[PDB]
């Protein structure tokens, strides 16, 4: 494939787009790179994640503002104004669903599929992504549609977890990131704070015990995520 | 220059 | 989708930080062909200021890179950055042609003789957006837009010194942006500083004329004119 399109120019464009803070361009470049069907370098894997996290993140942020407005607005009872806002919230939802769908397709049909059992970190990374984006779908879903995304997020986090227990140090940033977000899933989506705290604590303690397993490359990222785990732990606890 | 003008893992 | 709904959407869009939506909403309001209220006019200005501003920011970062990497000298990496810059440029110029068009065909054309605040506001906008064009243009292209920016700034200047008070925020803001045009675009620091200081000192002279409604707007701009003079003189 790469014989047809220059793969390295595409990644360069993505780096470029990141610096101009043009994240649609960035995701577009990384989608294309993925589609060449080669496996993704650790950097490329980050570029991909950052691009889509900012593209979906912008919609999330706008949705939360518009949702909050709908609650106050409804309170008034002004028909026309409420419908304005609900319509607008829906426009943003549909952009959000479309970005999640783009990511999930990429994950299932390119990223997850391609990597080996031996490549263990890639598998957890992408499986966590799949968890996150079903979680993003879950945040704006209702009724049946919601249960299905929640279950899907669950399934994807649950498998990401099993693979990390068995094959990753409790201090690995990815295994730590996974524990973070999975706990967030339990608190925010499942409204199950008992599980949330348990998972966030279990992960934090296990990390602390093995504090020897940190290298010069890990200590920055492992400890920063261990703090977040704790920050959520403290909070939810109160 | 001037002219008139609960977290999850982070990227 | 009547006029009051459009403005409601512009407001929502702003909360959402969705500035293209907000610009599109106010563009539809402008095209209803009636004058804009002060609220509406600020909504319009804010929308397009963020829309174009996102591009201006991008372009600078990309432009900065072109210079630094032209050194490394790879002739296909140089070519790509140049392309990306040009992609951004054409977006930015398109936003500016769009605003300018609203200005010449609707907003400016629709002022009555006695709507001086409005004219100074719209001529300063016209001034601003030809300036945005000048930041990315070169050669005769630059000369042409720089001339246009000047021509608009200058007419706003004269209407404002005859019909508005030194403490008026639209007049003060004109001075600040116009002083910037002199500094950044025409590269005339002396003529910049004179314009910034005069507007500031004139405002101080008549500080008593600040009304309760806009003293916050006027005072912040006065703060900026100073920050500018400090920076520009100090070098």
């Amino acid at each position: 494939m790469g014989s047809m399109v220059d793969r390295e120019q595409l990644v360069q464009k993505a780096r470029l787009a990141e610096q101009a803070e043009r994240y649609d361009d960035m995701a577009a470049a990384m989608k294309n790179v993925t589609e060449l069907n080669e496996p993704l370098s650790n950097e490329e894997r980050n570029l991909l994640s950052v691009a889509y996290k900012n593209v979906v993140g912008a919609r999330r942020s706008s949705w939360r503002v518009i949702s909050s407005i709908e609650q106050k607005t409804s309170a008034d009872g002004n028909e026309k104004k409420i419908e304005m806002v609900r319509a607008y919230r829906e426009k943003i939802e549909k952009e959000l669903e479309a970005v999640c769908q783009d990511v999930l397709s990429l994950l299932d049909n390119y990223l997850i599929k391609n990597c080996s059992e031996t490549q263990y970190e890639s598998k957890v990374f992408y499986l966590k992504m799949k968890g996150d984006y079903y979680r993003y779908l879950a945040e704006v879903a209702t009724g049946e549609k919601r249960a299905t995304v929640v279950e899907s997020s669950e399934k994807a986090y649950s498998e990401a977890h099993e693979i990390s227990k068995e094959h990753m140090q409790p201090t690995h940033p990815i295994r730590l990131g996974l524990a973070l977000n999975y706990s967030v899933f339990y608190y925010e989506i499942q409204n199950a704070p008992e599980q949330a705290c348990h998972l966030a604590k279990t992960a934090f303690d296990d990390a602390i015990a093995e504090l020897d397993t940190l290298n010069e490359d890990s200590y920055k990222d492992s400890t920063l995520i261990m703090q977040l785990l704790r920050d959520n732990l403290t909070l939810w606890t109160s | 220059r001037q002219s008139v003008l609960k977290v999850s893992l982070a990227p």
